[PDB]
């Protein structure tokens, strides 16, 4: 029972099927938040204060209110080089593809 | 300014009655420049809850 | 199990030990987010690309990465007249106050 | 332009393979115009696993 933290997360866009539209790239690590969100939170968890009123209800009374949950807060864009709808090489820049930082809402 | 987070950092990373009241005491050592941040009064109630909740 | 969706949770400043430097409001409603994330995402719930991902690779294999969670997307905040630390009554605005909006993360 | 929004809209919330071959042909009807989306993507590969996972 660890708290809110950052996991490694891979993910292969060739192995979900994905390699017939997009050229590269085939992979990349996008990572994921876990972990228990008790009370009280952290400072580099950074929550908002709504997500504190909630964690401080919850460890008040657990049966009023549930706790707060550990989520992406801040997340970094990726590049996709693919083929669009008309056949155009389209070298985009997806947001939010990376977590870079969790925390509790 | 307010050093409820410092505090706070630290009391939550230890545990990762025992040190409650040394973070009563870093929480209290910053009563007054802290009346009016949410997470100051957040961290007080529940170190009110888990003194009440532990029979201390 | 019901999917994520936004129930009532009211806070009462008074019976939280608050009302000795808060003027009003003494209470107010808060709302939060509750609810199963399972595949596919809504087009209400607006989530991230990595949103998307995760809930997919989680429906795909759930032993290889937890479901997305139900959190807050947009708050609006609410003014609270309080006593400062220089028995100044101060009118301030607190963001992310009241839940408008739940979402998968 | 896409529409891939609206038939995961009607398909989650009718659950709230029967209708799993609907959602198919809703989000097929727009294959060509949602070439490059995440989420019609991600909906047809779970379409396809929901498909091997019932075996039908």
């Amino acid at each position: 029972k660890a708290r809110c933290s950052r996991k490694a997360l891979h993910v292969n866009f060739k192995d979900m099927g994905w390699d017939d539209w997009i050229i590269a790239p085939l992979e990349y690590e996008a990572f994921h938040c876990e972990g228990l969100c008790e009370f009280p939170l952290r400072s580099h968890l950074e929550p908002t204060n709504h997500a504190v009123i909630q964690t401080l209800m919850n460890s008040m009374d657990p049966e009023s209110t549930p706790p707060t949950c550990c989520v992406p807060t801040r997340l970094s864009p990726i590049s996709i080089l693919f083929i669009d709808s008309a056949n155009n090489v389209v070298y985009k820049q997806y947001e939010d593809m990376v977590v870079e930082s969790c925390g509790c809402r | 300014q307010c050093r409820i987070q410092k505090c706070t950092t630290d009391f939550v990373s230890l545990t990762s009655c025992k040190a409650l009241r040394a973070y009563a005491g870093c929480t209290q050592r910053t009563s007054k420049a802290c009346r009016g941040n949410l997470v100051y009064h957040s961290a007080v109630l529940g170190i009110s809850d888990l003194m009440s909740q532990r029979n201390c």
